[PDB]
Formats: structure tokens, C-alpha cells, sequence
């Protein structure tokens, strides 16, 4: 569930969010951040298990 | 003769203790204990 949630937020974040005379605003690192969050969560769940 | 019965039937208890401890020794780690070792060590490999 957390893996799906983080991937969904990452994909939904790359679209630009400011418009008109200034464009872009899409954080390019979001996919690497989501892979980092899910891969550091994995260690905690393996310790619990 | 009754004293003989006392001795040999206490020996049956000593044998049950001896074989039970040997059964715990020869199979020292079961399928669950090493499963935790493998699972714990897999978490150590995510650092890179």
C-alpha cells in the first residue's frame, strides 16, 4: 500500500504546476525520492517481520 | 527388590532428560530461527 501510494504521488507530481508567464515548477527528483522512501521503508518492515 | 525398583525407575527419568536435551542439541537451529537471520541480513544490503 505504501509502495503504491508513493509511486502514485511521484507520477502525479511531475506535471507542471505554475502557469502563464512563468512555467514549469515540476520537481524533477520526485521519482528518485519515491524510490528512496519505499526502499528505506522496506528495511523497517523487514525488521518488524 | 523394591529399592531396585526405585533406582531403575528414577533412571528412566534421567534417560528422558538426557535424550530430550540431545534432541535439542543436534537440531540446534530450527527452520524459524535461521529464517529470521536471512530476513534480518536482507535489510543490511539496501544501503548502497
Amino acid at each position: 500500500a505504501v509502495q503504491a501510494s508513493r509511486l502514485a504521488g511521484a507520477a502525479a507530481d511531475l506535471v507542471p504546476n505554475i502557469f502563464g508567464f512563468a512555467g514549469g515548477g515540476s520537481r524533477w527528483g520526485a521519482i528518485a525520492e519515491a524510490t528512496g522512501y519505499v526502499m528505506e521503508f522496506s528495511a523497517n518492515v523487514m525488521n518488524t517481520e | 527388590d523394591a529399592e531396585k525398583t526405585v533406582l531403575e525407575k528414577s533412571k528412566a527419568g534421567a534417560q528422558s532428560r538426557f535424550d530430550s536435551y540431545g534432541k535439542l542439541y543436534d537440531e540446534n537451529i530450527n527452520a524459524g530461527e535461521n529464517q529470521a537471520m536471512t530476513l534480518r541480513a536482507s535489510a543490511a544490503g539496501l544501503t548502497t
